[PDB]
C-alpha cells in the first residue's frame, strides 16, 4: 500500500549537520506538495518547510538559511538537510504529503533528532523476574542508562502484545535515560512459556534480547 | 485616435488567472493620466519606468493582461515572486518593464452563495516561463500509475475554484488586475 | 504570521459525553483550517479538513464547523480510543501555523491498582548498582502516592517514577517507580517495600521482600 518511511535522526553536536531521508511509496514526490513538521518533546507541532509540485521551496523563520529541503525523482525520496543545528532543533521530524484534496494527507512516523554534545551509550537490559499471588503474575525488563532517545521494546519478537505497558523513559541525574517495560501474564505459564524482551536502540546500533525467568536458589 | 485603455479597466467580465486575457495595443496616443490620477486603485507599482514620466516615452507595443486573483496573491504579480499564481498561472520576468495595477472587486465578483467562475491553476509539474499562458485541463498525474483522463486518487483536476463570497476577509476577496507590458514605435503619449 | 489559539488546553469527559474544542484564528483564514488527532507516540492523523469536511474513514462522531476566524471541532459521543492530543492548523497562508493542542482524557470509574515489587537482578548487582522497581498496573485516576520504606525508613529523593498514557482500551493508567541505590547501600538493609495509597483502596497496600530470600 501507500506509506511514508523516514530515517536519518540521531545524536549530533551543536553547529553540526544532519540529513533526514523520507522514502515514499504509492505516489510521486516530484509531483506532490511535501512538508516537514517537527514536534519538540512535550510541545505542540511546528511547521518547518514546504516544497511545491513545481519546485518552489519555503522555510520557517526559525530555520531559514540553516535548513534545506529537496527531493530525488529517481529514488522517490524527500530530504531535509539541517545545518548549524542548535539545541532548540531537538524534536521528532515528521515528513508529510501535505493535504491538498480529499484523501491525500499522509504523515510519516518521525525520527528523533537530538542536538547535544554528550556521547552515545547503549542501554543495559536487566530482567524483572515474577514473584507469588495465585492467579496473575507480572514480569518485565529494565532498560537502564542509555542516550539519546529513543528505544523500542517488544516481547517474544512481537508475538506478545496484550497486557504490555512500556513506560516513558526517565532522565536520571546522570544524564542517561532509564526505562522499564512490563507485561501481566497468568502465573501458570511461567514454567512452560519463555519470555524475552526485544530492545532496540538505533543511535548506538545496539539490539539486545534478555530472558526473563523466575528466581530460585 | 486614442488607445483603448478604457476597454480593459472598465471591462464588464474579467478572465480567470490561468486563462488570463491579453490585449495588444498599437497605433494610438496613450493618455496615461487617466490612470495614475485615479483614486480607485489599491495597487499600482511600476518597474523599469516612472508613472508620471510615461506620457513622454514611446514604445513599439503595449500589452495589457487582465485577470482575477485573491487579494493575498496580489504580491505575487511582480518580478521574482513565487506562489501558486506566479508559478502556475501568470509569471513576470525579472527584467519586467511595465506596471501592475489592481483594485478590489468584491462588489462585482463575489456572489452570495459563493462565486466559482474564477479559477486558478493548482497543479503543475514545473513553473511557468515569463508570460506563459497554460489553459490545459488535463488530469494531473501525481502518482506512479497513469490517469488516462480520469479523476481519482493521485489524479486530480488541475484547476481549483476561488470561493468568492462577500463575507470574505480582505485577502480573500476578488481583486481585478491589469498588467501593462512595454516593449521597445506606435504607442506614445 | 497567523497565530492560532486553541481552547481548552486540557479536557476530561465521560464516555459518551459531547466534546467540543475551539480554535480562533488571528486573521481571516476563510475555511482553510484542518484538525488532527495525535494518539500518544504516533503521528498526527487528519480528521477534519477545510473546517467542516470529514476525511474518508473517520467515524461519524467527529464534527467541525466555522468560517472566517472562529472554528469548532465536535466529538458526538466520546469513545475510549479517542484519547489523544488534538491540534488545529491553517495552511492557505504561509507560514503554516498550529494550535496549542488539546489533550483529551476519559472520565471512567475508579480502579484499584495491582501492586508488584521487583528486586534488582543479580546481573545488575555485579555492576555495583541496584534498582528496585514497584509497579502499579491499570488503575484510575492517575493520582497515586508511592512510598518507599527501607527497614521501615521513608526514602525520598533517590526515586524516579513514570506513568503511562491512558490505555486506549480501558482508559487506565500504569505507574512505574524506580529506586536507585549502590550495591553497598543496597546491602546495608534487609527489608524493602513500597506503600501504595490510592482512591480505590480502603487502606494502603504494601508489597515487600527481604534481601537474599
Ligand atoms: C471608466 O468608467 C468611468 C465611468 O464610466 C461610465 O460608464 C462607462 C461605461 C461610460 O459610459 C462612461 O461614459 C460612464 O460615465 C469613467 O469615469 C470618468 O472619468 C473621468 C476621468 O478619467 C472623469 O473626468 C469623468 O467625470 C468620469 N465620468 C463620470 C460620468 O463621472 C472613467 O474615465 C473610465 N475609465 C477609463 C480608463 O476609461
Amino acid at each position: 500500500e501507500v506509506q511514508l518511511l523516514e530515517s536519518g535522526g540521531g545524536l549530533i553536536q551543536p553547529g553540526g549537520s544532519l540529513r533526514l531521508s523520507c522514502a515514499a511509496s504509492g505516489f510521486t514526490v516530484s509531483s506532490n506538495y511535501m512538508s516537514w513538521v517537527r514536534q519538540a518533546p512535550g510541545k505542540g507541532l511546528e511547521w518547518v518547510s514546504v516544497i511545491y509540485s513545481g519546485g518552489s521551496t519555503y522555510y520557517a523563520d526559525s530555520v531559514k538559511g540553516r535548513f534545506t529541503i529537496s527531493r530525488d525523482n529517481s529514488k522517490n525520496t524527500l530530504y531535509l538537510q539541517m545545518n548549524s543545528l542548535r539545541a532548540e532543533d531537538t524534536a521528532v521530524y515528521y515528513c508529510a504529503r501535505d493535504h491538498v484534496r480529499p484523501g491525500m494527507n499522509i504523515w510519516g512516523q518521525g525520527t528523533m533528532v537530538t542536538v547535544s554534545s554528550a556521547s552515545t551509550k547503549g542501554p543495559s537490559v536487566f530482567p524483572l523476574a515474577p514473584s507469588t499471588s495465585g492467579g496473575t503474575a507480572a514480569l518485565g525488563c529494565l532498560v537502564k542508562d542509555y542516550f539519546p532517545e529513543p528505544v523500542t521494546v517488544s516481547w517474544n519478537s512481537g508475538a506478545l502484545t496484550s497486557g504490555v505497558h512500556t513506560f516513558p523513559a526517565v532522565l536520571q541525574s546522570s544524564g542517561l535515560y532509564s526505562l522499564s517495560s512490563v507485561v501481566t501474564v497468568p502465573s501458570s505459564s511461567l514454567g512452560t512459556q519463555t519470555y524475552i524482551c526485544n530492545v532496540n536502540h538505533k543511535p548506538s546500533n545496539t539490539k539486545v534480547d534478555k530472558k526473563v525467568e523466575p528466581k530460585s536458589c | 485616435n486614442l488607445c483603448p485603455f478604457g476597454e480593459v479597466f472598465n471591462a464588464t467580465r474579467f478572465a480567470s488567472v490561468y486563462a488570463w486575457n491579453r490585449k495588444r495595443i498599437s497605433n494610438c496616443v496613450a493618455d496615461y493620466s487617466v490612470l495614475y490620477n485615479s483614486a480607485s486603485f489599491s495597487t499600482f507599482k511600476c518597474y523599469g519606468v516612472s508613472p508620471t514620466k510615461l506620457n513622454d516615452l514611446c514604445f513599439t507595443n503595449v500589452y495589457a493582461d487582465s485577470f482575477v486573483i485573491r487579494g493575498d496573491e496580489v504580491r505575487q504579480i511582480a518580478p521574482g515572486q513565487t506562489g501558486k499564481i506566479a508559478d502556475y498561472n501568470y509569471k513576470l520576468p525579472d527584467d519586467f518593464t511595465g506596471c501592475v495595477i489592481a483594485w478590489n472587486s468584491n462588489n462585482l465578483d463575489s456572489k452570495v452563495g459563493g462565486n466559482y467562475n474564477y479559477l486558478y491553476r493548482l497543479f503543475r509539474k514545473s513553473n511557468l516561463k515569463p508570460f506563459e499562458r497554460d489553459i490545459s485541463t488535463e488530469i494531473y498525474q501525481a502518482g506512479s500509475t497513469p490517469c488516462n483522463g480520469v479523476e481519482g486518487f493521485n489524479c486530480y483536476f488541475p484547476l481549483q475554484s476561488y470561493g468568492f463570497q462577500p463575507t470574505n476577509g480582505v485577502g480573500y476577496q476578488p481583486y481585478r488586475v491589469v498588467v501593462l507590458s512595454f516593449e521597445l514605435a506606435t504607442v506614445c503619449g | 504570521a497567523i497565530r492560532m489559539t486553541q481552547s481548552p488546553s486540557s479536557l476530561s469527559a465521560s464516555v459518551g459525553d459531547r466534546v467540543t474544542i475551539t480554535c480562533q484564528a488571528s486573521q481571516d483564514i476563510s475555511n482553510y483550517l484542518n484538525w488532527y488527532q495525535q494518539k500518544p507516540g504516533k503521528a498526527p492523523k487528519l480528521l477534519i479538513y477545510d473546517a467542516s469536511n470529514l476525511e474518508t474513514g473517520v467515524p461519524s462522531r467527529f464534527s467541525g464547523s466555522g468560517s472566517g476566524t472562529d472554528f469548532t471541532f465536535t466529538i458526538s459521543s466520546l469513545q475510549p480510543e479517542d484519547i489523544a492530543t488534538y491540534y488545529c492548523q491553517q495552511y492557505d497562508n504561509l507560514p503554516v501555523t498550529f494550535g496549542g493542542g488539546t489533550k483529551v482524557d476519559i472520565k471512567r470509574t475508579v480502579a484499584a491498582p495491582s501492586v508488584f515489587i521487583f528486586p534488582p537482578s543479580d546481573e545488575q548487582l555485579k555492576s555495583g548498582t541496584a534498582s528496585v522497581v514497584c509497579l502499579l498496573n491499570n488503575f484510575y485516576p492517575r493520582e497515586a502516592k508511592v512510598q518507599w520504606k527501607v527497614d521501615n525508613a521513608l526514602q525520598s529523593g533517590n526515586s524516579q517514577e513514570s506513568v503511562t498514557e491512558q490505555d486506549s482500551k480501558d482508559s487506565t493508567y500504569s505507574l512505574s517507580s524506580t529506586l536507585t541505590l549502590s550495591k553497598a547501600d543496597y546491602e546495608k538493609h534487609k527489608v524493602y517495600a513500597c506503600e501504595v495509597t490510592h482512591q480505590g483502596l480502603s487502606s494502603p497496600v504494601t508489597k515487600s521482600f527481604n534481601r537474599g530470600e
